[PDB]
C-alpha cells in the first residue's frame, strides 16, 4: 500500500533487469517520437538515445517495486545508483 | 564413367590415353605400371585416374533403347 | 493427334483420343511419350 | 505439451552450422536466403524515413530492400503487385517490415539444448551459401561439432523484445557460466594446439611476417614494438607478437611444479601490463580453466574487450599457423 | 640487373627452366599468374536436339566442357559482354557442331576431331581441336551403338581460369627453390637421421652443399628458382610465359594508371 | 514531382465575378495562356509482355506531350480588333520543344484534403535525321497517336507556388471542335513541390485556400480514376 | 562548325599521353575538362517490320547543357535534363513542372521493358586543346570489362580547312604507332551530327 | 542456389573504383589503400617492392574475407614524403623487371 | 501441477473439490499467454507526471 | 535405372574402385559397382577452415566433375472413378473455366496435361495436369457458380527442386487406371553444406573451397583434392585411415592396388619400405608449399590420396526458413514438416531456458504473436465464453446469466481456448476472472 520514502528498504541499486526494461520501453516511446530530453549528438538508432538518456539520468520514469506481501516501493529511475 | 575428360588435380587430357593403354595391355601383355609409364603420366594424380576408373558405359549399351 | 512409341518393338503409334492405351502389332500397354522436337539450352559448368 | 508448453512457431530458419574463424565472437553468418525470407516489421521514424524509403523503392526481390508495410490503419499492403500500382510514400506512424541485414541480434539455438547457454543472442552478419556460419569459440557450450548439426534460428518481431534480449542474452555476457564459476568458452581446436607452438622459445618470425600479424588485429594501436633481437636480423618472439592481441592492463601469476623465476622447463605464466613474460600459453592458461586467462580479463576489462580478446588471439594464431604449418603422419606412433 | 632465364628442358608439353635473381614475391607472382591469369578458348553453351544415349545431357555437357580448343589469336576475339551485339557474332565466340550415329554392329566411337568449323574466323586460327594421341585420333567423347543419334551445337567462348577451370591451359608447374637447405625454412622431421632418410632432388646438382663447420646462414635471400611449367595442349609454353609476364604488367600498368587519375 | 490540385467548376456568367474576385484577392490581373496536348497510347498493333528485366509487373500508361502556341493561329476573322486580355474567353524540317510527361493515379487515403499526384516529366529539345517528326519519334518510341485538346484559359501567381487555371478545353479533330467545359470555365489550384513538411505546408495553402473562398466556389478534391491515365 | 571523330580500338591507356606528347608544337591553351556518356539500348519489341536498327543509341554530353541524344535508324533526338535549358515558354503555361531529369531513368525505369540497358561506357576526365583554330579533346573509355578505346572528338569553327586538320591528327596517330581505327565524320543541328559521328564511330 | 558468379571474382562492379585512398589517424604520415577485385597475387608482389624502399616505415596488406575480391594495404611513410609515389616508383620497378624478363625469356628462347 | 504428468486426474479433482487457482505460477501465466513475475515482468513501470516538468 | 522409375535415386557420375582393395569386395561386387572416389588428401591446418572434422576442397577439382552426382525424383499420378459419375482426367487446365487453380504456370505442359521429357523445369512448376469434375449446388464458394466447369487438382514439382524431366510414361494399372509415372534428373554439384565420409567412420562436412593456387602444393605440383583437421585422428584412435593412405600411395605409385584384408601379415614398415623405393618420404610426409606466399611450410604435411563416399545428407534438402505461412487445422499452428512450409519448434526446454534468462517479454511474444494469439468475451457473473459478440452493431450477451453491460475482452492463445472448450465438453468449467476475489 505504498511504503513512504523514509521506509524504503529496497537495493537502492539499478538492477540488470530494471535498467533493460527502462532501456526497452524507453526506446519504444522514443521509436514513437516522444520528446526527448537530451541534444542528440547525430544518432538515429532509439536504443542508442535511450542509453543516452540512461546516461544522464533524463528519462522520467519511476518503478514500482512489488514486495512479496502484496505492497511496493516507488523508486524514480533519477535517484537510482546505475552501475 | 566412359573415360573421365583431363585430370581431377594437374589438369592433363588423359582421355587420347585410354584405347592405347588397353592397346598396351592386350596387345603388349605390359603391367599397369609400365603402361602408365608408357603414356607419359609421372604424378599418381593421374595414375589414380586410368588405375582405378571403372568403365561402366560397357555395362549400359547392352540395354535395348 | 500426339506421337507416342511402343515399349518392346519400339513403333512409331501416334494414336488420338478415346483411342485407350495399347500398342498396335503388339499388347504392350507401355506407351512412350518421346522427347520434345525443340532444342534445350545447356551450360558446361 | 505440444500445445502450451511448447509449440512450433514462425520467424525461424534450421540448417547446417559451421565454422568460420575470420568471424567474431558474437556473430553469426546468416545466408542470402534466409536474410530474405525471414523478416522484421520496423517502425517508420523521421530518422529512418529515407531508409525505410530506399527499402521501398529497391523492392522484394533485392536484399537491402522490404516486404510487407503495414498503414497506421492497421492493414498491409504487400510490395509484390504494388509496383504495379506506381508510387508508394510513407508517413509517420507505419511499420515497413524489412529483411534481416547486419547487426541485427536473433537468438541461436540447437537442440536438445539442455544449457542456458545452447540459446544465446547473436549479430547476424549477412554471408552467401547456405551454412551459417560462426566462431568456435561457441561451440563448446553449445556442444556442437561440424559434422551434420543443424541449429534453430529465432527472430524478434519487437523492438523491446531485441533490446531487452540484447541486454540480457549475449555471447559476451556469457563467458563466465554460473554453472561451476569458471569460463565455459576458450581457445579449442587448432588454434590452441597453434598458440603453443607460437609461445614456444624457438619461435622466431621476421619483419614481412610480423607487419602482416600486427596489421591482421582489428584494433592494433599502430606501434611496431621493439623486436627482441636486434643485429644481427631483427627478429620478433611468439609471446612478443602475441602480447600485442592481449589488452594492456592485465597482470596474471600461475606457478607449477619446478616452476621457478627462471622457469627452465617454461611452466607456469606470468604477463605484467599486458606483457607476456614468461610461460607458454596452453589449456590451463587460455582454455576453459578456472584461473584461466578469459577469467582475468573478464573480471579486470569487462566483457567487451574480452570479446575482442578472442578476435585478435584467433587471428594472430591462425595467421601464424597458416603459415607454420602442421600435420600428423604415421611417425609419430613409430617407436 | 634483373631476372636470368636458363632453360634446361624443351618439349611439346613440358619445359622445365631457372628463373633467377627474382623476389619470391615476382616468382609466386609469376606462377600464380600462369596458373590463373591467362586466357583460354573453352565450350560455354551446350545445344542438344536430339540424344538417345544412355549418358545424361548435362553430363555430355560438361565433357564437352572440359575438352580443350586451340587458344592462339584469341587476343583479338572481344568477350560477350563486351561486345554490343545481340546474344554472339563472329566477333565474340565460335559455333561448333556434332553429329553422331551408330552404323555397324560394332560401336562407332564419338572423337574431338569430329567437330566441324562451320563459322567464320576471319584470319584466326582458333576452334580446331587439339590432338596430341599417337594414333591420330581426338578425345573419346562418348560410344554410340547402331540406332542413336547425337546431334548438338556447342558455343565456345572466351574465359580465363576464374570463371571455369575448363579453361586452364597450364598444368602441374614445379616450384622448387634452395635445394640444400641453407636458407633455414624447412626442418626437417627425422626418425634417426634426416640425412639418411630424405633423399636429394635433381636440382642439388646446380649447386652444392653448403658444408658442415661453416658460420650459420642468416644474411642470404630467397632466389635461383627452378619453375618447370607444362601446357595442356592449347597454346604453347612460350605464349604462357609471355602471356602471363603481359599479363601482370597489364595488372600493374591497370594499378598505376588507376593512381594517376586520383 | 508532386502537384497538389484541387478544382472547380464555374458558369459563362459569374466569370467576370469570379476575376474580380481572385483580382482582389490576388491583387494582380489574371494572365491569359494556352497550352495544347496530344497524348500517345501504346500502339495495339505491337504485343509486349508486360514485365520488365527482373520479373515485375508493368502498368501500361499513356504519354502526354505538351507545349504552347501563339494566339495569332487561334483568333480567326470574326476576333480581330478586340482587347488582348481575358475578356476573350468569353467569346468562344525539325520538331518543336515538347514537354513529356506521364501522370501516375493519385494516392488512396479516405477523407483526403488534397490530390497528391505523382508526374514524370522530360523535355524534347529538338531533333534530326530522316524520322524527324515527333509523330515518327513516338512511333519509335511505341506509342501512336490517340487524341489531342487544346485549352485556353486564365492564370494567377499568389503566394507559397499556388495556381488558379481557369480555362476552357476544346478537342481538336477533324470533323470538329466539341468543348468538352461547355456552359462554364474548369477552375483549378496546383501547386508543385519537388518533404514531409512541405507536403503538409501546401495542404495547409490548398486549405486555407479553400476557406478563403468557402461561400463562393467549392473546391472539392476530384476522383482517383478521374486523373488515371494507365491503359485499360 | 565541323567535328569529326575517330575511334582507336588498339589503343592503351598511356596512348593519350603519347598523342597529347605529340601535338606540344600546337598547343595553344588548355580549357576545363569534359566528360561524356555513351549508352547502348535494345528492342525488347517481338514484332518489328522489315529493314530496321535493333539497336536505340544515346549520347549524354557533360557541361554541353548536360544534354542526350538518341540516335536510331539515322533518327536524332536532343533532350536535357537541367531545368535552366528549359525555354520560358513551357513554364509559363504550365507544360513544365520545372523539375527535369534524365531520359535514361524513363528508358530505364518507366520504359525499361520495351528497351533494356545493353552497354554502358563512362568517360571521365578529359582533356580540352585548343590548337590553332581547331578544339581537339582526348578521352579514355571505360567501360565494365575495363579499358575500352581512345576516343578523339574535333571540333572546328572554321568551315573552309578541315580535311587537313583531320588528315594531321590522323598522320600524329600514325606516328605513335596507332594503327587499325575508324574515322567518322559524316552528317545527318551540330550536336546530332557531332553525335552520329559517335554512333558510326564506336559501332 | 546462394554462391555468387565467378566473373564477380575479377570484374569491377557499378559505382565502384579500383583503388580507395583512405587517410589513417593511427600514425602519422599514413594511409590505407583498399584494393578491389585482387588478391595476394598483387598485394605481396607490391608489399616487397614497397619494403625494398628505404622511404616507407611500415607497409603491410591483408585479405579480411576470402568470400570477396579485395585487399586492405596500408602504407607510412617519413615526413615529407607520399606513399602514392612510392607506389608509383614499385610499380615502375615491376614493369621494368617484367619487361626485362620478358626480353630475357625471348632472347634465350629464340637459342633452342 | 496438471502440466508435468496426469493433467486429467489433477483436472478432475480440481473441478470436483472446486479448487481455486492463484495463478501466479510459473506454467500459469504461460498457459493464458500473459506476462509472468519473472525477472523483467517481476516490477512494473510507472510514470511520473512530476518527472516531465524537470 | 535407365528403364526403371525408382524414388529418389542418386547415381553417381565417376564412380571409382578403391586402391587399398579387401578381398571380400571381390565376392561383393565392389570393384563393379563402388560407392565413392579416391580424392587426394592433405591432413594439415591451414587457414583454420579445417576445425571440427571440417574439410577444405579444391575449387579446380569440382569444376572438372568430382563427385558430382545426379539424382532423379519420381513423381508418380493417377486418376481415379469414386462411383463412376465423377471422372478425373489427365488434361490442360484452362485459365477461364477452371476453379481452385494453382499459381504455378501450365505452358510446360501439352495437350494431355504432361510435359515432354527434356523440359527444363523448376519448382512450383506443374508437371501432371488433372482435373475432377464438380457439382454447382454442392459447394458453390467463391466464384464455383461461374466456372461451372472442373476443379484444379493437378500435381506440381517440389518448391526448392529444379531440373531436367528425365523420363515421363503412361500406363493401366492393375483395374485399368490410366496412370502416369514422371521422372526429373538433376546434378547436385558438391557443395559447403554438403557431407562427406569416408573408410573409417570419418564424417564431416566442407569447410570451405578453395581453387588451385589457393591451395597448398608439393615441390612436384600435385594439389590436394581434400584437406582434413588432424586433430580427427588422435581423439577417435582410428590409425587405419593413415595405413589406407600410405597403402594408397604405394598402390598409386607402383601400379597395382593394395590389399587390405584384415588379418593378414602386412605390415607398416614393409609398405614404408615399399613407398621408400619409389622415392617418396616412407612415413608418409612430403614438403609442401603455401599457397598465398609460396613459403615453403616449417612441417611436412601428410599427403596422398584417400577413398571417400558422399552421404544422403545435403545441405539443399535441409535449409528452410518461415515468415507467416499456412496453419493447421486443429490448433490453428504452424505445420510440420519443410515440404509444407512449416515452422521450427519452440519446445519446452527452449522455454525454460528462457525463463533461466528471466526475459518474459520475449516468451510471451513468442507464444502469441509469433504463433497463434485469439480473441475472446468472458462474461463477469460467469468466467466462461458463453458471450455471444455481434460487434458490427456493438452488442454483446452471455447466455444463461442475463448479462448485456458487462463483457470482459482477453488474448489468450487458441490452443488454451482449445482447451478450455475441450474442459467444457467434459464436463469442467474453466471460469475465468479478471479481479482478484481470494486478494
Ligand atoms: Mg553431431
Ligand atoms: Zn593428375
Ligand atoms: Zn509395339
Ligand atoms: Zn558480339
Ligand atoms: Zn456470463
Amino acid at each position: 500500500k505504498a511504503i513512504p520514502k523514509d521506509q524504503r528498504a529496497t537495493t537502492p541499486y539499478m538492477t540488470k533487469y530494471e535498467r533493460a526494461r527502462i532501456l526497452g520501453t524507453r526506446a519504444l516511446q522514443i521509436s514513437m517520437n516522444a520528446p526527448v530530453f537530451v541534444d542528440l549528438e547525430g544518432e538515429t538508432d532509439p536504443l542508442r538515445i535511450a542509453m543516452k538518456e540512461l546516461a544522464e539520468k533524463k528519462i522520467p520514469l519511476v518503478i514500482r517495486r512489488y514486495l512479496p506481501d502484496g505492497s511496493f516501493e516507488d523508486w524514480s529511475v533519477e535517484e537510482l545508483i546505475v552501475d | 564413367m566412359i573415360v573421365p575428360v583431363r585430370c581431377f588435380s594437374c589438369g592433363k587430357v588423359v582421355g587420347d590415353k585410354w584405347e592405347s593403354y588397353l592397346n598396351l595391355l592386350q596387345e603388349d601383355e605390359l603391367d599397369e605400371g609400365t603402361a602408365l609409364s608408357r603414356l607419359g603420366l609421372k604424378r599418381y594424380c593421374c595414375r589414380r585416374m586410368i588405375l582405378t576408373h571403372v568403365d561402366l558405359i560397357e555395362k549400359f549399351l547392352r540395354y535395348n533403347p | 493427334t500426339l506421337k507416342y512409341i511402343c515399349a518392346e518393338c519400339s513403333s512409331k503409334l501416334s494414336l488420338s483420343r478415346t483411342d485407350a492405351v495399347r500398342c498396335k502389332d503388339c499388347g504392350h500397354r507401355i506407351l512412350l511419350k518421346a522427347r520434345t522436337k525443340r532444342l534445350v539450352q545447356f551450360e558446361a559448368r | 505439451r505440444g500445445n502450451l508448453m511448447g509449440k512450433r512457431v514462425d520467424f525461424s530458419a534450421r540448417t547446417v552450422i559451421s565454422g568460420d574463424p575470420n568471424l567474431e565472437l558474437d556473430q553469426v553468418g546468416v545466408p542470402k536466403s534466409i536474410a530474405k525470407t525471414l523478416t522484421y516489421p520496423e517502425v517508420v521514424t523521421p530518422y529512418n524515413i529515407d531508409r525505410l524509403t530506399q527499402l521501398v523503392r529497391n523492392g522484394p526481390n533485392e536484399h537491402p530492400g522490404a516486404k510487407y508495410v503495414i498503414r497506421d490503419s492497421g492493414d498491409r499492403i504487400d510490395l509484390r503487385y504494388s509496383k504495379r500500382a506506381g508510387d508508394i510514400q510513407l508517413q509517420y506512424g507505419w511499420k515497413v517490415e524489412r529483411h534481416i541485414m547486419d547487426n541485427d541480434p536473433v537468438l541461436f539455438n540447437r537442440q536438445p539444448s539442455l544449457h542456458k547457454m545452447s540459446m544465446m543472442a547473436h549479430r547476424v552478419k549477412v554471408i552467401p551459401y547456405s551454412t551459417f556460419r560462426l566462431n568456435l569459440s561457441v561451440t563448446s557450450p553449445y556442444n556442437a561439432d561440424f559434422d551434420g548439426d543443424e541449429m534453430n534460428l529465432h527472430v524478434p518481431q519487437s523492438e523491446e523484445t531485441r533490446a531487452e534480449l540484447s541486454q540480457l542474452c549475449a555471447v559476451p555476457l556469457q563467458i563466465v557460466s554460473p554453472q561451476s564459476n569458471k569460463p565455459c568458452m576458450g581457445i579449442v581446436q587448432d588454434t590452441l594446439c597453434g598458440i603453443r607452438k607460437l609461445t614456444l622459445r624457438d619461435t622466431f618470425i621476421e619483419l614481412d611476417q610480423v607487419l602482416n600479424m600486427l596489421y591482421w588485429v582489428p584494433d592494433w594501436d599502430g606501434v611496431i614494438p621493439t623486436p627482441a633481437i636486434i643485429k644481427p636480423k631483427p627478429l620478433w618472439s611468439g609471446k612478443q607478437i602475441l602480447s600485442v592481441a592481449i589488452p594492456n592492463g592485465i597482470h596474471l601469476q600461475r606457478f607449477d611444479e619446478g616452476t621457478t623465476l627462471l622457469s627452465p622447463k617454461d611452466n607456469g605464466m606470468l604477463i605484467i601490463d599486458g606483457q607476456i613474460i614468461f610461460g607458454v600459453v596452453e589449456k590451463k592458461t587460455v582454455g576453459s580453466s578456472n584461473g584461466g586467462l578469459i577469467h582475468v580479463v573478464t573480471r579486470e576489462k569487462g566483457p567487451q574487450v574480452c570479446a575482442k580478446l578472442f578476435g585478435n588471439i584467433q587471428k594472430v594464431v591462425n595467421f601464424w599457423l597458416l603459415h607454420n604449418g602442421f600435420s600428423t603422419g604415421i611417425g609419430d606412433t613409430i617407436a | 640487373e634483373g631476372p636470368q632465364v636458363k632453360i634446361r628442358e624443351a618439349s611439346k608439353d613440358n619445359v622445365d627452366f631457372i628463373l633467377s635473381n627474382v623476389d619470391l614475391a615476382m616468382a609466386n607472382s609469376l606462377r600464380r599468374v600462369m596458373i590463373a591469369e591467362i586466357p583460354t578458348l573453352a565450350i560455354d553453351s551446350v545445344e542438344v536436339e536430339t540424344n538417345t544415349t544412355v549418358l545424361a545431357d548435362e553430363f555430355i555437357a560438361h565433357r564437352l566442357g572440359l575438352i580443350p580448343l586451340q587458344s592462339m589469336d584469341i587476343e583479338q576475339l572481344e568477350y560477350s559482354r563486351d561486345c554490343f551485339c545481340e546474344d554472339h557474332c563472329d566477333k565474340c565466340s565460335v559455333v561448333l557442331t556434332l553429329q553422331a550415329f551408330g552404323e555397324s554392329e560394332s560401336t562407332t566411337n564419338v572423337y574431338s576431331k569430329d567437330l566441324v568449323i562451320v563459322s567464320n574466323l576471319m584470319g584466326r586460327n582458333i576452334g580446331h581441336p587439339i590432338i596430341q594421341d599417337k594414333e591420330g585420333n581426338g578425345v573419346l567423347i562418348c560410344k554410340l551403338r547402331k540406332g542413336q543419334e547425337l546431334k548438338l551445337t556447342c558455343v565456345a567462348k572466351k574465359g580465363i581460369a576464374k570463371e571455369h577451370a575448363k579453361w586452364g591451359p597450364a598444368a602441374a608447374i614445379e616450384f622448387e627453390y634452395d635445394p640444400w637447405n641453407k636458407l633455414k625454412h624447412t626442418d626437417y622431421w627425422y626418425e634417426q637421421d634426416s640425412a639418411k632418410e630424405w633423399p636429394q632432388s635433381k636440382n642439388c646438382e646446380y649447386e652444392d652443399p653448403p658444408n658442415e663447420g661453416d658460420p650459420f646462414d642468416y644474411k642470404a635471400q630467397a632466389d635461383t628458382f627452378y619453375m618447370n611449367v607444362e601446357s595442356v595442349g592449347s597454346i604453347p609454353v612460350d605464349q604462357v610465359v609471355v602471356r602471363g609476364i603481359d599479363t601482370l604488367q597489364k595488372k600493374v600498368a591497370s594499378i598505376l594508371l588507376a593512381l594517376t587519375q586520383m | 514531382v508532386q502537384q497538389l490540385s484541387l478544382f472547380g467548376s464555374i458558369g459563362d456568367d459569374g466569370y467576370d465575378l469570379l476575376i474580380s474576385t481572385l483580382t482582389t484577392i490576388s491583387g494582380n490581373p489574371p494572365l491569359l495562356y494556352n497550352s495544347l496536348c496530344t497524348v500517345w497510347k501504346p500502339n495495339p498493333s505491337y504485343d509486349v509482355e508486360n514485365v520488365n528485366s527482373r520479373n515485375q509487373l508493368v502498368e501500361p500508361n499513356r504519354i502526354k506531350l505538351s507545349k504552347e502556341v501563339p494566339f495569332s493561329y487561334l483568333i480567326d476573322e470574326t476576333m480581330m480588333d478586340k482587347p488582348l486580355n481575358f475578356r476573350i474567353l468569353k467569346s468562344f524540317e525539325s520538331c518543336s520543344p515538347w514537354s513529356l510527361q506521364i501522370s501516375d493515379i493519385p494516392a488512396a487515403g479516405n477523407n483526403r484534403s488534397v490530390s497528391m499526384q505523382t508526374i514524370a516529366e522530360t523535355i524534347i529539345l529538338s531533333s534530326a535525321g530522316k524520322n524527324s517528326s515527333v509523330s515518327s519519334l513516338m512511333n519509335g518510341l511505341g506509342y501512336v497517336f490517340e487524341f489531342q485538346y487544346l485549352t485556353i484559359g486564365v492564370k494567377f501567381f499568389m503566394k507559397h507556388g499556388l495556381i488558379l487555371e481557369l480555362q476552357k478545353i476544346w478537342q481538336i479533330e477533324e470533323a470538329g471542335n466539341s468543348q468538352i467545359t461547355s456552359g462554364g470555365f474548369l477552375l483549378k489550384a496546383y501547386i508543385n513541390v519537388s518533404d514531409i513538411d512541405r507536403i503538409n505546408y501546401t495542404e495547409t495553402a490548398l486549405m486555407n485556400l479553400k476557406k478563403e473562398l468557402q461561400g463562393y466556389i467549392e473546391l472539392s478534391v476530384p476522383d482517383r480514376q478521374s486523373m488515371d491515365s494507365r491503359v485499360a | 562548325g565541323k567535328s569529326a571523330v575517330i575511334f582507336v580500338e588498339r589503343a592503351t591507356p598511356a596512348t593519350l599521353t603519347e598523342l597529347k606528347d605529340a601535338l606540344s608544337n600546337s598547343i595553344l591553351s588548355v580549357r576545363d575538362p569534359w566528360s561524356i556518356d555513351f549508352r547502348t539500348y535494345r528492342c525488347s519489341i517481338k514484332n518489328l517490320p522489315a529493314d530496321v536498327s535493333k539497336l536505340m543509341y544515346s549520347i549524354t554530353f557533360h557541361h554541353h547543357g548536360r544534354q542526350t541524344v538518341l540516335i536510331k535508324d539515322n533518327s536524332a533526338m536532343v533532350t536535357t535534363a537541367a531545368a535552366a535549358d528549359i525555354p520560358p515558354a513551357l513554364v509559363f503555361n504550365g507544360s513544365s513542372t520545372g523539375v527535369p531529369e534524365s531520359i535514361d531513368t524513363i528508358l530505364s525505369s518507366k520504359l525499361s521493358n520495351i528497351w533494356m540497358q545493353r552497354q554502358l561506357i563512362k568517360g571521365d576526365a578529359g582533356e580540352t586543346l585548343i590548337l590553332d583554330g581547331l578544339t581537339v579533346r582526348l578521352v579514355n573509355l571505360f567501360s565494365s570489362t575495363g579499358f575500352k578505346g581512345l576516343l578523339i572528338e574535333l571540333q572546328a569553327d572554321e568551315a573552309g580547312e578541315f580535311e587537313t586538320k583531320i588528315a594531321g591528327i590522323e598522320g600524329h596517330l600514325a606516328e605513335i604507332r596507332a594503327k587499325e581505327y575508324k574515322t567518322s565524320s559524316d552528317s545527318l543541328n551540330e550536336i546530332c551530327d557531332l553525335a552520329y559521328q559517335y554512333v558510326r564511330a564506336l559501332e | 542456389m546462394n554462391a555468387p558468379d565467378r566473373f564477380e571474382l575479377f570484374l569491377l562492379g557499378e559505382g565502384e573504383s579500383k583503388l580507395k585512398i583512405d587517410p589513417d589517424t593511427k600514425a602519422p604520415n599514413a594511409v590505407v589503400i583498399t584494393f578491389e577485385k585482387e588478391d595476394h597475387t598483387l598485394g605481396n608482389l607490391i608489399r616487397a617492392e614497397l619494403l625494398n624502399d628505404r622511404k616507407v616505415l611500415f607497409a603491410a596488406y591483408k585479405v579480411e574475407h576470402p568470400f570477396f575480391a579485395r585487399f586492405k594495404l596500408r602504407i607510412q611513410t617519413t615526413e615529407g614524403y607520399d606513399p602514392k609515389d612510392a607506389l608509383k616508383n614499385a610499380c615502375n620497378s615491376i614493369i621494368n623487371k617484367l619487361g626485362a624478363l620478358k626480353t630475357n625469356f625471348e632472347t634465350e628462347w629464340n637459342l633452342q | 501441477r496438471c502440466s508435468f504428468e496426469e493433467t486429467v486426474e489433477i483436472l478432475f479433482e480440481a473441478g470436483a473439490s472446486a479448487e481455486l487457482d492463484d495463478c501466479r505460477g510459473v506454467s500459469e501465466n504461460v498457459i493464458l499467454g500473459q506476462m509472468a513475475p519473472i525477472g523483467t515482468g517481476a516490477f512494473d513501470v510507472m510514470i511520473d507526471e512530476e518527472s516531465l516538468v524537470k | 535405372y535407365n528403364v526403371r522409375m525408382d524414388t529418389m535415386a542418386n547415381i553417381l557420375y565417376y564412380p571409382q574402385k578403391p586402391l587399398g582393395t579387401t578381398r571380400a569386395m571381390e565376392y561383393l561386387k565392389f570393384r563393379e559397382l563402388p560407392a565413392g572416389q579416391n580424392a587426394i588428401v592433405a591432413i594439415a591446418c591451414y587457414s583454420g577452415y579445417n576445425q571440427e572434422d571440417s574439410m577444405i576442397m579444391n575449387q579446380s577439382s569440382i569444376d572438372r566433375g568430382l563427385f558430382r552426382s545426379l539424382f532423379f525424383r519420381s513423381y508418380m499420378d493417377q486418376e481415379k472413378k469414386y462411383g463412376m459419375s465423377i471422372t478425373e482426367t489427365f488434361e490442360k487446365p484452362q485459365r477461364t473455366n477452371t476453379l481452385r487453380m494453382k499459381h504455378g504456370t501450365y505452358d510446360k505442359l501439352d495437350d494431355d496435361g504432361l510435359i515432354a521429357p527434356g523440359v527444363r523445369v523448376s519448382g512450383e512448376d506443374v508437371i501432371i495436369g488433372k482435373t475432377t469434375p464438380i457439382s454447382p449446388d454442392e459447394e458453390e464458394l467463391g466464384q464455383r457458380t461461374a466456372y461451372h466447369s472442373k476443379r484444379d487438382a493437378s500435381t506440381p514439382l517440389r518448391s526448392t527442386e529444379n531440373g531436367i524431366v528425365d523420363q515421363v510414361l503412361v500406363t493401366t494399372n492393375q483395374d485399368g487406371l490410366k496412370f502416369v509415372k514422371v521422372r526429373v534428373r538433376t546434378t547436385k554439384i558438391p557443395q559447403i553444406g554438403d557431407k562427406f565420409a569416408s573408410r573409417h567412420g570419418q564424417k564431416g562436412t566442407i569447410g570451405i573451397t578453395y581453387r588451385r593456387e589457393d591451395m597448398p602444393f608439393t615441390a612436384e605440383g600435385i594439389v590436394p583434392d581434400l584437406i582434413i583437421n588432424p586433430h580427427a585422428i588422435p581423439s577417435r584412435m582410428t590409425v587405419a585411415h593413415l595405413i589406407e593412405c600410405l597403402l594408397s600411395k604405394v598402390a598409386a605409385l607402383s601400379g597395382n592396388e593394395g590389399d587390405a584384408s584384415p588379418f593378414t601379415d602386412i605390415t607398416v614398415e614393409g609398405i614404408s619400405k615399399l613407398l621408400r623405393e619409389h622415392g617418396y618420404q616412407s612415413r608418409g610426409f612430403e614438403v609442401m608449399y603455401n599457397g598465398h606466399t609460396g613459403k615453403k611450410l616449417m612441417a611436412q604435411i601428410f599427403f596422398g590420396p584417400t577413398y571417400y563416399q558422399r552421404l544422403r545428407h545435403m545441405v539443399d534438402d535441409k535449409i528452410h526458413a518461415r515468415a507467416r505461412g499456412p496453419m493447421q487445422v486443429l490448433t490453428r499452428q504452424p505445420v510440420e514438416g519443410r515440404s509444407r512450409d512449416g515452422g521450427l519448434r519452440f519446445g519446452e526446454m527452449e522455454r525454460d531456458c528462457m525463463i533461466a534468462h528471466g526475459a518474459a517479454s520475449f516468451l510471451k511474444e513468442r507464444l502469441m504473436e509469433a504463433s497463434d494469439a485469439f480473441r475472446v468475451h468472458i462474461c463477469g457473473i460467469c468466467g466462461l465464453m458463453t458471450v455471444i459478440a455481434k460487434l458490427n452493431h456493438n452488442q454483446f450477451e452471455c447466455k444463461g446469466c442475463d448479462n448485456k453491460i458487462d463483457i470482459y475482452q482477453i488474448h489468450i492463445p487458441y490452443a488454451a481456448k482449445l482447451l478450455f472448450q475441450e474442459l467444457m465438453a467434459m464436463n469442467i468449467t474453466p471460469r475465468l476472472y479478471t479481479d482478484r476475489s481470494r486478494d
